[PDB]
């Protein structure tokens, strides 16, 4: 590990979540119905913290998080989840690197400023010591293109009953400086059978800076009324605790 | 009809006496054809096994599981199943099966059951109050007990608060039981929290070791990988059948669907939140499920004063489905002669049709 | 699975002697490497087991305290060690890899594979 | 302690039975293992779970339990069978795997 | 009805209980009106050498129906092979004598 110190210290920025962060709560097909469910969701019009510099301090992970990135050159690399993240506790490393997507719940000795570097990928400086591995998964190898935004990746990270559940949606985007208004649902991507304690999270980015920004929001226990269309796609929703009208 | 009214005389009218239903003729069983043997034997076969404080867990998946071996076994001392019964376990397919493994003391075997209390249940391993599973235990007093007393197996005697369901505590912190900070080293009111019990072969059944392998079967709705050893049959469509789709069972008619299921969705539900569509586990075809045709049966009759001749109306049933056959909007009426002559309504049939006895029964 | 144990030893009473049982071709860290005696031309007597992984030890009543049996999981070799060599202790000493799974509750201990032994001569 | 006859003998092509007597402590619980020790060779698993036979073993060997005694039957005896046939079981009183007194089969 | 069960199994001879004794040897009807009177007969029916006269049917094709007595001595095949009606692998007497 190498500790990078040449970073400007400014306070966090905040923005408006609008209506983003709605996901498919289950794995059962239903259509032309309104279903009321109690789950961990991102509240409507919540304050989402907005980061660009080399801005990536350590952030809280509470009940779950909503994460979004606006990129043109695949700057996002992955996340580290854990309790201490310094080989003292079990930790989770998810990285989509130049050759594959790696998910590991090994005991890692992480760097205090972990990152990958890059247009071609070169540096990989995430952890040093790593042993007593209990679960690992590697996606079929592929090459990612590393060079307004074009690719939007939205994630919700939940840790429930032994599973680490990843939700995602891919869409075109065309804003320069914000999160779109409108509604979309995040489809299930993978059910990871990893009983890992997740309570804090850090963002991995790949000298000069690129054009990118990311958003971090938090989930709360809420009841949502979800509208399923003819094809079983969630097309709208009501946050039952937002205002007396949603209730 | 005479039986319905509990009388030997029936008055003129229409009486609902039974229900017509086409019965299924085939049993359609479809499971994923992954015949790799499921490694249940290795959880039970395990030479080692945990201690109650740190209870080993194996997540068993992507396999065909035969449960006959567990039930037919002549050795298990305790095979207590909560939520399911062992004999009928083979029929179903489970999304996930967990196999916690640990060595409890004999008196404590009762504690590893839903909603029970004690040292083992509160601070070492707690079974959820809604447990769907089987607690399989045997008299492991001749493998895990040594003359000198095995100490490898540790139970956490004292905790600050009870252990939450399916939570593992590996903490080694020193537990202070007085106002004084104990100081993190042993002394009065500082002791290691895992107290090692000592078994010898000749101990009483209260102190004899009973190994356990609770099998926590997960019935949540999702793709199901672990399954019963049942054999699958050919898929039959457009017929009344008894179906079993990856653990989903029922009676009905399977037809080709026009629903656009997403790649991750395995089955569907109706407005009533009852199953109405299923993805076949072997070929990714989406099928619509309807019940087999059914409806009420009404007997159209003149009174026993006039005739013993009757007509039967099958309510909302087609005349091509039931086996003087008159098809009307109300259903299929058999035994009444349809005429082109209208008269005043006598015995109502429905949807504008009435029947009367004029001799024979007419509609 | 070809446990290669040792050669042949001839030693005088009162000395300390060590027999190694080297494992190969399998996960030696997770199986019981137990020991058995065979006096010349007599029946096999069980001696005891060692779990290399956790160095747990078990003995037969005729041996508990008469032989000290240990293990070395780093080099994948289990050790039978004598506290004090004795005159009658000459025998054909084998090391076999035992299992003790419950096979759905039916206890078994069957010494599936055996080494070529160690003819220990005392004089 | 498992008790066995000191010898057995018969004509090749016959069927030979070997007894192994015990109490209710040892053979009371699914234990009738069988291993033979041919001269200069190590025993290896030849019968387990009273009668089950390992893959790699001639099919002519079948034994069974008779209460608290064991029984091994070599059907169609051949020449190579001069092997010290051991019935085993672990006592359960102070544990401990015990081998029977051993039987030296002579072919005639 | 009179019979000699094992101690652990006494619980099985109760309404709606399961086990080897309950399923394949004697089944009490689920609506039983009766009294299960049991005593510690460990000093009359047990011998030093192990009494074998008392036989419990360990394996049956299907569970025993209520108040039905099975005296069958047929050999129970547990493999696809016909076992052939004589002992061998997967042919064993179905009443296993406890000691
Ligand atoms: C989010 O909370 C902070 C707390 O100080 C507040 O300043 C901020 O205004 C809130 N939301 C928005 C959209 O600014
Ligand atoms: C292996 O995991 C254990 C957890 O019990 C930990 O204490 C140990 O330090 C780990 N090994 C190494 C080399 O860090
Ligand atoms: C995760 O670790 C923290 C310690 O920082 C602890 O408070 C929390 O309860 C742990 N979570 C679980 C699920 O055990
Ligand atoms: C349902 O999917 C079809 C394509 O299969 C699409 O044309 C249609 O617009 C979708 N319906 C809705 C309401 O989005
Ligand atoms: C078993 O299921 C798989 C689905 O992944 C299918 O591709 C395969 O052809 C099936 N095998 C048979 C014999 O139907
Ligand atoms: C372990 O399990 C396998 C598969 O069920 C079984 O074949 C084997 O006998 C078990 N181990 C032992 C020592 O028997
Ligand atoms: C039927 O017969 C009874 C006597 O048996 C009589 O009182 C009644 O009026 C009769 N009704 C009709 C419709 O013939
Ligand atoms: C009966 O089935 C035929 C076709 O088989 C259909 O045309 C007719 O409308 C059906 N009648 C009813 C009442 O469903
Ligand atoms: C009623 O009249 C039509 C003529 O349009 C005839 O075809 C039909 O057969 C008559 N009803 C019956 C039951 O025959």
């Amino acid at each position: 590990c190498v500790n990078l110190t040449t970073r400007t210290q400014l306070p966090p920025a905040y923005t408006n979540s609008f209506t983003r962060g709605v996901y498919y709560p289950d794995k059962v097909f239903r259509s032309s119905v309104l279903h009321s469910t109690q789950d961990l969701f991102l509240p409507f019009f919540s304050n989402v913290t907005w980061f660009h510099r080399f801005d990536n301090p350590v952030l809280p992970f509470n009940d779950g998080v909503y994460f979004a990135s606006t990129e043109k050159s695949n700057i996002i690399r992955g996340w580290i989840f854990g309790t201490t993240l310094d080989s003292k506790t079990q930790s989770l490393l998810i990285v989509n690197n130049a050759t594959n997507v790696v998910i590991k719940v090994c005991e890692f000795q992480f760097c205090n400023d972990p990152f990958l570097g890059v247009w071609m990928e070169s540096e990989f400086r995430v952890y040093s010591s790593a042993n007593n591995c209990t679960f690992e998964y590697v996606s079929q190898p592929f090459l990612m293109d590393l060079e307004n935004f074009k690719n939007l990746r939205e994630f919700v990270f939940k840790n429930i009953d032994g599973y680490f559940k990843i939700y995602s949606k891919h869409t075109p985007i065309n804003l320069v400086r914000d999160l779109p208004q409108g509604f979309s649902a995040l489809e299930p991507l993978v059910d990871l059978p990893i009983g890992i304690n997740i309570t804090r999270f850090q963002t991995l980015l790949a000298w000069t800076a690129g054009a990118a920004a990311y958003y971090v929001g938090y989930l709360q226990p809420r009841t949502f009324l979800l509208k399923y269309n003819e094809n079983g796609t969630i097309t709208d929703a009501v946050d039952c605790a937002l205002d007396p009208l949603s209730e | 009809t005479k039986c319905t009214l509990k009388s030997f005389t029936v008055e003129k009218g229409i009486y609902q006496t039974s229900n017509f239903r086409v019965q299924p003729t085939e049993s359609i069983v479809r499971f994923p054809n992954i015949t790799n043997l499921c490694p249940f034997g290795e959880v039970f076969n395990a030479t080692r096994f945990a201690s109650v404080y740190a209870w080993n867990r194996k997540r068993i998946s992507n396999c065909v599981a035969d449960y006959s071996v567990l039930y037919n076994s002549a050795s298990f001392s305790t095979f207590k199943c909560y939520g399911v019964s062992p004999t009928k376990l083979n029929d179903l397919c489970f999304t996930n099966v967990y196999a916690d493994s640990f060595v409890i003391r004999g008196d404590e075997v009762r504690q590893i059951a839903p909603g029970q209390t004690g040292k083992i249940a509160d601070y070492n391993y707690k079974l959820p109050d809604d447990f769907t599973g089987c607690v399989i235990a045997w008299n492991s007093n001749n493998l895990d007990s040594k003359v000198g007393g095995n100490y490898n197996y540790l139970y956490r005697l004292f905790r600050k608060s009870n252990l939450k369901p399916f939570e593992r505590d590996i903490s080694t912190e020193i537990y202070q039981a007085g106002s004084t900070p104990c100081n993190g080293v042993e002394g009065f009111n500082c002791y290691f929290p895992l107290q090692s019990y000592g078994f010898q072969p000749t101990n009483g059944v209260g102190y004899q070791p009973y190994r356990v392998v609770v099998l926590s079967f997960e019935l949540l709705h999702a793709p199901a990988t672990v399954c019963g050893p049942k054999k699958s049959t050919n898929l039959v469509k457009n017929k009344c059948v008894n179906f079993n789709f990856n653990g989903l069972t029922g009676t009905g008619v399977l037809t080709e669907s026009n629903k656009k299921f997403l790649p991750f969705q395995q089955f569907g539900r109706d407005i009533a939140d009852t199953t109405d569509a299923v993805r076949d586990p072997q070929t990714l075809e989406i099928l619509d499920i309807t019940p087999c045709s059914f409806g009420g049966v009404s007997v159209i009759t003149p009174g026993t004063n006039t005739s013993n001749q009757v007509a039967v109306l099958y309510q909302d049933v087609n005349c091509t489905e039931v086996p003087n056959v008159f098809q009307t909007r109300a259903g299929c009426l058999i035994g009444a002669e349809h005429v082109n002559n209208s008269y005043e309504c006598d015995i109502p049939i429905g949807a504008g049709i009435c029947a009367s006895y004029q001799q024979s029964i007419i509609a | 699975v070809q446990l290669v144990q040792s050669g042949a030893e001839v030693k005088k009473p009162g000395e300390s002697l060590k027999i190694s049982c080297k494992g190969s071709g399998y996960s030696f860290t997770s199986y019981w490497i137990g020991w058995v005696r065979q006096m010349p031309g007599k029946g096999l007597e069980w001696m005891g087991v060692i779990y290399p992984g956790d160095s747990d030890t078990r003995y037969s009543p005729s041996f508990q305290g008469q032989v000290t049996i240990s293990a070395d999981k780093s080099i994948s070799t289990a050790y039978l060690q004598w506290s004090s060599l004795k005159a009658s202790d000459t025998a054909m000493y084998y090391c076999a890899r035992t299992q003790w799974g419950y096979n759905y509750g039916s206890h078994f201990f069957y010494m599936d594979v055996w080494g070529k032994g160690t003819t220990v001569t005392v004089s | 302690v498992l008790t066995q006859p000191p010898s057995a003998s018969g004509t090749p092509g016959q069927r030979v039975t070997i007894s192994c007597s015990g109490s209710s402590s040892n053979i009371g619980s699914d234990h009738v293992y069988w291993y033979q020790q041919l001269p200069g060779t190590a025993p290896k698993l030849f019968i387990y779970r009273n009668n089950q036979r390992p893959s790699g073993v001639p099919d002519r060997f079948s034994g069974s339990k008779s209460g608290t005694s064991a029984s091994l039957a070599i059907s169609g005896l051949r020449s190579e069978d001069e092997a010290d046939y051991y019935c085993a079981a672990w006592d359960a009183s102070l544990s401990g795997y015990v081998f029977g007194t051993g039987t030296k089969v002579t072919v005639l």
